């Protein structure tokens, strides 16, 4: 491992693995899997019904006390039956650590809102509803936060076109700003940059 | 004339009048015993539209839990008679 | 099986009731919006547009889809109440500035390759 | 006695030993209703018993703060309250039960 | 109790007033939403790098550093020490630019407006340092996921030293005009008080934490580059009001000067990008004389480098607080997902809580002390 | 390590209380601020006399694009399309075909100056130093159309600026 390779820390890896086992032991009803990355990042995959309990545990247990909610986001993977993946990032100041909690959902299944646990989640949850269409139940007020008023569709889905469906301009006949079907003077050039000759054998998949 | 009690006749006249006010119902087909579905050809949206019009003239809020059962003008007039607590 | 988690309605009756309440709210609000935004349309046109937008989704037979649409409609109505939109946002529902696309085969054949 | 603990909204607690002992006793009493085999019960009982044994064996405050490894004893009382609330919520939730259900076939498979 | 819409950085604010007090204050955002996180998915990592300058345009090299750290963590590589020192030196310089901007803009919104020019002279000098190294005054794109793009010009360290030995007087003049002023104190003291527990729960970070008495700093608790090799102090407030945060920002400026001096004194020799031609492009002479170098230059500037699959969350102590990127890579040369966490989002979310029972004129002061730039808020 | 910014307890003796009362009643700090402003009034301003005086720049400056050529007179561009592929904003459009003598040359090279972000990726991805980002920055326009450069305009820019473009390239090419 020459100076061009990122150094590896084993103590943090062992500590994160031990804490993952500890958490999975405490809450066997909700946690479905625990992982520790090669760069010392611990993630926990749980059932959708365990959003409120597990988070509360990680915020209130004397040994976890993950006080801060750093980020909350969603990932769209259309090839999955449960399309959307919700990610919570928690930071514990007392133990100087970070954790990740992952949950799955689809278009029609709602996810219980975690505003009661973390207030910071509030706007984040709205953002998800604005960008992906995931509905959060028992939210103080759920509405669009980023897109234009009356915007149809959720832009951050993988099946949403990059340029959208409508474009704005100004019309003098009606003396106002109007929306028209989108027409581009130059079409967005699509590049097939992905190449054959796989680069990482460590991630090779079985040939089914 | 000043403020006589609401007769079961005047209520019927007012209900029938505001029914004629509807643009989708012609005066030569509806009756007091007519049904909104098959004798006049309306779906639920006109029914709520009709109900809303009645509320405005009458002045009393009608809950949705029991406004779906006002299916013909007969039970409509019975409903305002019961709500206004008027006998004969 | 095919058991799913509800949103607001257990069956189609409750979803229909919520649709009815949303329609009542929109019907009541149309004249206030027309007066306040100083629209060029009449109340009759606004109510007709509300009816058309409601009947556009008349073929939905899933209570979850129906009450999600109800949630979206309630959000849009709330957006309209607080004057969060402007005249342009309200008037985008009518496409007064877009040319009318034809429907028959011959016109579409003449204009271009669009099927 | 120290004043202005330094954290805004956190008040200075006079006689923190009694408050800590009461809170730990209440935490143990609530934990007593959780089933024995639950990992939460044994882990939290061990932690609370260790903290109670350390708080009962030190009359000083600064040395107790150093030993507890939490610092600023008032926030240790705050964390005790948080743990008590979590224990009650957990007794309500009952998360020691088996898994609700397995995820779909390739729910967590990455890439794709 | 009337409702009013302060309409069109640029912001829309719907608030209810009961006389002079503020009852509810709801900020409407989306006026600068361009969809950066979706446009990133259609670009390679190098092509997606410049978006982060546009993210927070008051602190640009910090965003570059955050993205570079995330990509390096995914790639399992590390930059040479000189690149890290340049990153740290530039990061400190950028912090000064951000703090000058925030303090002067807050004062100008209050109504002082003289320190704005006084310190924008120094901001212009800092632009020159940014310009000399990368050819751009503001949108630099200097910091790359392999290190830095180019080495320093031969006369840059001397100029940085000459500039940085006269900045203390500028900070002293700013404090003279603002710190002890009774009007400024009345405008700022005991305004927008936030408790430590509420600040933690509401997701606040940076000065908003440190102003409330919380001893937290990502450069000290979780150093990333050469920070564990530089000594500096972390200002901590005691009341959580606007005045404490202003004092914290001034002290952070002074500590940034300290770190800049340390970085200037302890500059090491060596290369400026990782000696891995499959990640960092080779030199022009090597490209024009060597076959492997030409092939690697071609493939890096046409297709890009493949990042092993995985998801990471990398956070740094940007001048506005904790700035983070959640990057998901599927193994190709284009990121699958790039979520950006900006402290302005959480701060503006907590604005409504922080402006309870305050005058209308206090909302402007609270917004100024939040250090809100809407590029990062809207993304 | 950490510092306290607002942890000073004012003295409560008679002298300090009297000093604070005198400060309140006589406005000493306001006079100090006025004196600071007055002192700043009597020093030289930092304003330069544009356009007769110009702000300093460096050889690395990115400005208006140009297409260079070899000393013999042949254009350096070989239609490798690396600059088009590396452009983050997709502002470069290239079309090419064999020339009359079989040389690999472009038939169309368009840069949309209203789409370009002036990041310099194009000039550093070029293997023959064909496309360069020149040092000119005063090229504002009264209409949108004239900001859509084609091959003729870029070649004219190269022929116009080649002197100082080559000087800057000579000054800076050892850092690349
Ligand atoms: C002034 C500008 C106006 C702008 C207008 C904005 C439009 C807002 C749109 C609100 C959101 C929706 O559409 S909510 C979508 C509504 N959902 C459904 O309709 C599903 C089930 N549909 C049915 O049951 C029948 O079609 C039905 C005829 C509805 C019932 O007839 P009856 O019960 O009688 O039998
Ligand atoms: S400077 Fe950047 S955006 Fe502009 S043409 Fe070159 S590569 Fe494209
Ligand atoms: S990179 Fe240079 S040689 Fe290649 S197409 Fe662009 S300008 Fe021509």
């Amino acid at each position: 491992t020459r100076p061009t390779i990122r150094p590896r820390n084993d103590v943090v890896h062992k500590q994160l693995s031990a804490f993952g086992q500890y958490v999975a032991e405490i809450l066997p009803k909700y946690v479905q899997q625990v992982q520790v990355s090669c760069f010392n990042e611990l993630e926990i995959f749980i059932h959708p019904d365990g959003v409120i309990p597990v988070l509360t545990f990680l915020r209130d247990h004397t040994n976890a006390q993950f006080k801060s909610l750093a980020d909350l986001t969603a990932v769209d993977v259309p090839t999955r039956q449960n399309r959307f993946e919700i990610v919570y990032n928690l930071l514990s100041l007392r133990f100087n650590s970070r954790i990740r909690v992952k949950t799955y959902t689809d278009e029609l299944t709602p996810i219980e809102s975690s505003v009661t646990v973390y207030k910071a989640a509030n706007w984040y949850e709205r953002e998800i509803w604005d960008m992906f269409g995931v509905f959060f139940a028992n939210h103080p007020d759920l509405r669009r936060i980023l897109t234009d008023y009356g915007f149809e569709g959720h832009p951050f889905r993988k099946d949403f076109p990059l340029s959208g469906y409508v474009e704005l301009r100004y019309d003098d006949e009606v003396k106002r700003v109007v929306a028209e079907p989108v027409e581009l003077a130059q079409e967005f050039r699509k590049f097939d940059l992905n190449s054959p000759w796989e680069a990482f054998p460590a991630y090779r998949q079985p040939p089914e | 004339s000043d403020a006589p009690p609401l007769t079961l006749e005047a209520i019927k006249d007012r209900v029938l009048y505001v029914l004629k006010l509807y643009d989708k119902i012609d005066p030569e087909k509806l009756s007091v015993n007519s049904h909104f579905m098959k004798d006049l050809g309306l779906d639920s949206l006109d029914q709520v539209e009709i109900i809303m019009a009645m509320e405005d003239e009458f002045g009393f809020e009608i809950p949705d839990i029991d406004a779906e059962k006002l299916m013909c003008p007969q039970e409509i007039v019975d409903y305002i008679a019961d709500k206004k607590d008027v006998y004969e | 099986g095919t058991s799913v988690k509800p949103i607001f309605s257990r069956d189609m009756n409750e979803a229909k009731r919520r649709v009815r309440e949303l329609y009542r709210a929109w019907y009541r609000e149309v004249p206030n919006t027309v007066h306040l935004f100083q629209l060029d349309i009449s109340v009759k046109q606004g109510r007709d547009k509300v009816r058309e937008m409601f009947m556009k989704n008349a073929h939905v037979t899933d209570p979850r889809v129906v009450d999600l649409l109800v949630i979206k409609g309630k959000m849009e109505l709330e957006e309209t109440i607080n004057v969060w939109k402007q005249r342009t946002h309200i008037m985008r529902f009518f496409h007064e500035t877009e040319a009318p696309r034809p429907t028959d085969f011959l016109s579409k054949f003449y204009v271009g390759h669009d099927p | 006695l120290k004043k202005t603990t330094g954290l805004v909204g956190l008040a200075v607690c006079e006689t923190p030993h009694e408050r800590l002992k009461i809170l730990y006793t209440k935490i143990l009493d609530v934990l007593g209703q959780i089933p024995k085999n639950a990992a939460y019960r044994k882990y939290t009982e061990q932690i609370t018993n260790e903290k109670l044994g350390m708080v009962k064996a030190e009359p000083d405050v600064k040395k107790l703060e150093e030993q507890l490894q939490g610092g600023q004893i008032e926030e240790v009382i705050l964390q005790a309250e948080n743990e008590l609330s979590l224990a009650r919520k957990m007794l309500r939730w009952k998360p020691w039960e088996p898994l609700v259900e397995e995820p779909p076939a390739n729910q967590w498979k990455w890439p794709i | 109790n009337l409702t009013l819409n302060f309409g069109p950085g640029v912001l829309r604010l719907v608030m209810e007033l009961s006389g002079e007090m503020v009852r509810k204050c709801d900020p409407h955002i989306g006026l600068l939403h361009r969809g950066t996180e979706k446009l990133i998915e259609y670009k390679t990592y190098l092509q997606a790098l410049p978006y982060f300058d546009r993210l927070d345009y008051v602190s640009m090299m910090c965003n570059e550093q955050a993205y570079s750290l995330a990509v390096e963590k995914l790639l399992n590589i590390q930059p040479p020490p000189r690149a890290q020192w340049i990153r740290v030196l530039f990061g400190e310089i950028t912090r000064l630019l951000n703090h000058i901007m925030a303090v002067t803009t807050h004062a100008l919104d209050i109504g002082a407006m003289t320190p704005f020019f006084w310190m924008f002279e120094e901001r212009e000098k800092m632009f020159e340092f940014y310009e000399r190294v990368s050819g751009a005054r503001m949108h630099a794109a200097y910091i790359r996921p392999g290190g830095v793009h180019q080495d320093l010009p031969l006369g840059l360290l001397d100029d940085i030293y000459e500039f940085s030995k006269n900045f203390s007087f500028r900070i002293d003049e700013l404090e003279e005009m603002l710190t002890n002023n009774r009007i400024w104190r009345n405008r700022t003291v005991d305004i927008g008080v936030v408790t430590a527990e509420d600040a933690l729960n509401y997701g606040f970070s940076g000065v908003m934490l440190r102003g409330s008495g919380i001893q937290w700093d990502l450069r000290k608790t979780q150093p990333y580059d050469v920070y564990d090799q530089v000594e500096f102090d972390v200002p901590i407030g005691s009341r959580g009001d606007c005045y404490d945060r202003y004092l914290c920002r001034v002290e952070e400026m002074r500590q940034s000067l300290r770190i800049i001096s340390q970085c200037l004194n302890k500059m090491p020799p060596g290369e400026i990008k990782v000696d891995d031609a499959k990640v960092s492009p080779p030199k022009r002479a090597e490209m024009k004389t060597s076959m492997e170098s030409l092939i690697h230059h071609f493939k890096l500037y046409t297709e890009g480098y493949q990042v092993p699959p995985g998801a990471t969350y990398t956070a740094i102590e940007a001048p506005k607080g904790e700035f983070g990127v959640y990057l998901v890579s599927d193994g190709s040369s284009r990121p699958y997902r790039c979520k950006i966490k900006a402290p302005g989002f959480a701060h503006l979310a907590g604005l409504d809580k922080m402006s309870k029972g305050h005058m209308l004129a206090d909302v402007v002061a609270i917004i100024g002390t939040q250090d809100i730039v809407f590029g990062e808020v809207d993304r | 390590t950490y510092k306290f910014v607002n942890m000073r307890e004012p003295s409560m003796d008679m002298k300090s209380v009297t000093d604070r009362a005198a400060q309140t009643l006589l406005w000493t700090e306001l006079v100090r601020g006025l004196g600071m402003t007055l002192s700043y009034l009597f020093r030289e301003p930092a304003t330069i006399n544009y356009p007769f005086e110009k702000g300093p720049l460096s050889p690395r400056f990115r400005g208006e694009h140009a297409l260079r050529r070899y000393p013999s007179g042949e254009e350096r561009c070989i239609a490798c399309k690396l600059c088009e592929a590396v452009c983050p904003a997709q502002a470069i459009t290239i079309e090419a075909e064999p020339r009359a003598d079989g040389s690999r040359r472009t038939t169309r090279y368009d840069i949309d100056m209203t789409k370009c972000i002036y990041c310099g990726f194009c000039q550093e991805a070029c293997p023959v130093d064909a496309i360069v980002e020149g040092p000119n920055f005063e090229f504002s326009t009264e209409t949108h159309e004239e900001l859509l450069y084609n091959k003729e305009k870029l070649l004219n820019n190269g022929d116009k600026w080649e002197a100082e473009i080559a000087a800057n390239i000579q000054a800076d090419y050892l850092y690349r």
